């Protein structure tokens, strides 16, 4: 199960990360 | 230990491209860094800066290409200038001259790479046409701090710094930070270059301005003179006369006689004197 | 060992020639090939660039350890007009002047297939500016083996001094492809 769950965790770190990113930017007026 | 007197020595070439960066990158916190050299205990030379390809965030700023900068300190040895990294700057368009949290890291970060390193801050936005609003500054060490050492020996006067600004105090400068002063040194070429910036071209130098122009120039500002002589008649109608001296400057808050008056007597003096100047010096300089 | 190499390749029209199996301009391209892949196998960091001699005696690369873009580039040429040389080899020289690695040694080869219309006192004052200046040539040349061969043989000799060894020549007679010669040459055989 070495490429599934190495998948599966490139799209936790992949998602995660994005989330992070999106995090970092405030709106505007 | 440091010295009060440390001076940084920006070439001329290294402000203009850092203060025409950072007017681009507003409101980005843009970043690029210098290439200078640390002459001696008490000097530091900056020679030229170049900025970062790389565009953020409208709160923060991030380095992209390490493989870039690298490439261009080589290249930069190979032509152009064989100094190497002395600090980093970045604008701060409308906050003064402080360093923020994330600015203090890549300090220590900076610092830890070479103690003597430096930041630099400028602000297009309030660098004026005229004065420039820049400052350099370089950590200071918790360590001092807590076992009561103390950030320079002010072997001088120079530690006046200009009335360090409320601003930056707030923001923590003198507390983590402190500044530093700049100068500019050119060595006479440059000198004269910028001499040279300005000055005009004979071609003008000579040029008479048009007369059919200047004659309507004169018809309007005569006409002007002429309002403002009524004006300025019936302002001193009273004048002192009915006291407004406790009117003073508010007796009112607008069209003032006198002033408009001088205004352009000077101005028309100027245009008629030099265009008559003009004239004669070229009818006997021509033959 | 460190080395930036500069290479001039004469494409005069008597490059035009074929006394060379497939063809002159052909035997050019097996030599900078070969002299490109010994030069690769040798340290890695070791840098090359080209020049073609022509009426106007041209430019073609600048110093690049790569030999993709070189053999690439040589490979768009045709023989045109008669070898310059002298300011060839001073283009070459500035070249290997404005190297990125000094510690790099500065070597020029030139393929200089032609006859040579040069005076042999200003070769030999060319000699001892190059010597002086410390770098060393290697010469490759097809053809004109009685036109130019006392020549440059005069010019090796002034470049080498008493000792300087790093000087080369290296005269081919009519024959095939311009490889087995290079290959088992002096110049590469040291390598």
């Amino acid at each position: 199960e070495l490429r599934e769950q190495l998948k599966e965790l490139t799209k936790q770190y992949e998602k995660s990360e994005n989330d992070l990113k999106a995090l970092q930017s405030v709106g505007q007026i | 230990a440091v010295d009060t007197a440390e001076q940084v020595y920006i070439s001329s070439l290294a402000l203009l491209k850092m203060l025409k960066h950072g007017r681009a990158g507003v409101p980005m916190e843009v970043m690029g860094l210098m290439l200078g050299e640390f002459v001696d205990d008490y000097t530091v030379r900056v020679i030229d800066v170049f900025a970062m390809p790389q565009s953020g965030t409208g709160v923060s700023v991030e380095a992209v290409d390490p493989v870039f900068q690298a490439k261009m300190l080589d290249m930069l040895k190979q032509t152009g200038r064989p100094e190497m990294v002395v600090g980093w700057y970045h604008s701060h368009p409308g906050f003064g001259c402080w360093l923020s949290g994330v600015d203090i890291n890549t300090q220590q970060s900076f610092e830890a790479l070479s103690e003597r390193a430096v930041a630099v801050v400028v602000d297009p936005i309030q660098s004026v046409k005229g004065k420039v609003v820049i400052d350099a500054f370089r950590l200071i060490n918790a360590n001092m701090m807590v076992l009561g050492h103390e950030p320079r020996q002010t072997t001088s006067n120079l530690g006046h710094l200009n009335k360090p600004s409320i601003q930056a105090l707030i923001h923590g400068l003198n507390r983590h930070y402190y500044s530093i002063t700049i100068n500019y040194r050119k060595n006479e070429l440059e000198q004269k270059m910028l001499l040279n910036l300005h000055k005009k071209s004979w071609m003008e130098g000579l040029t008479l301005q048009d007369y059919s122009e200047h004659c309507k120039h004169n018809e309007s500002v005569v006409k002007e003179m002429l309002e403002l002589a009524k004006n300025y008649n019936k302002a001193v109608e009273e004048e002192d006369k009915m006291t407004p001296e406790q009117l003073a400057i508010k007796n009112v808050g607008k069209q003032d006689p006198k002033r408009h008056l001088e205004e352009h007597v000077d101005v028309l003096m100027t245009s008629n004197i030099v265009q008559c100047l003009a004239a004669m010096l070229d009818t006997v300089v021509f033959k | 060992v460190l080395e930036s190499t500069m290479v001039c390749v004469d494409n005069s029209e008597y490059m035009r020639n074929g006394d060379f199996l497939p063809t002159r301009l052909q035997a050019q391209q097996d030599a900078v090939n070969i002299v490109c892949h010994s030069k690769t196998r040798s340290n890695p960091e070791n840098n090359v660039g080209l020049i073609t001699l022509a009426n106007d005696c041209e430019v073609l690369t600048t110093l690049t350890p790569d030999t993709g873009r070189i053999l690439s580039k040589l490979h768009t040429v045709q023989p045109k007009g008669k070898i310059t040389f002298c300011t060839g080899i001073r283009v070459a020289h500035l070249a290997l002047k404005h190297r990125q690695g000094k510690n790099h040694k500065m070597r020029i080869i030139a393929f200089v297939g032609s006859p040579v219309e040069d005076n042999e006192k200003d070769l030999v004052k060319l000699a001892k500016r190059l010597k002086k200046e410390k770098v060393n040539v290697d010469i490759i040349n097809f053809g004109e083996e009685e036109v130019n061969t006392e020549k440059l043989t005069a010019f090796v000799n002034t470049l080498n001094g008493k000792d300087g060894t790093g000087s080369h020549l290296v005269t081919v007679p009519p024959g095939p492809s311009l490889a087995d010669a290079l290959i088992s040459s002096p110049i590469l055989a040291g390598e």
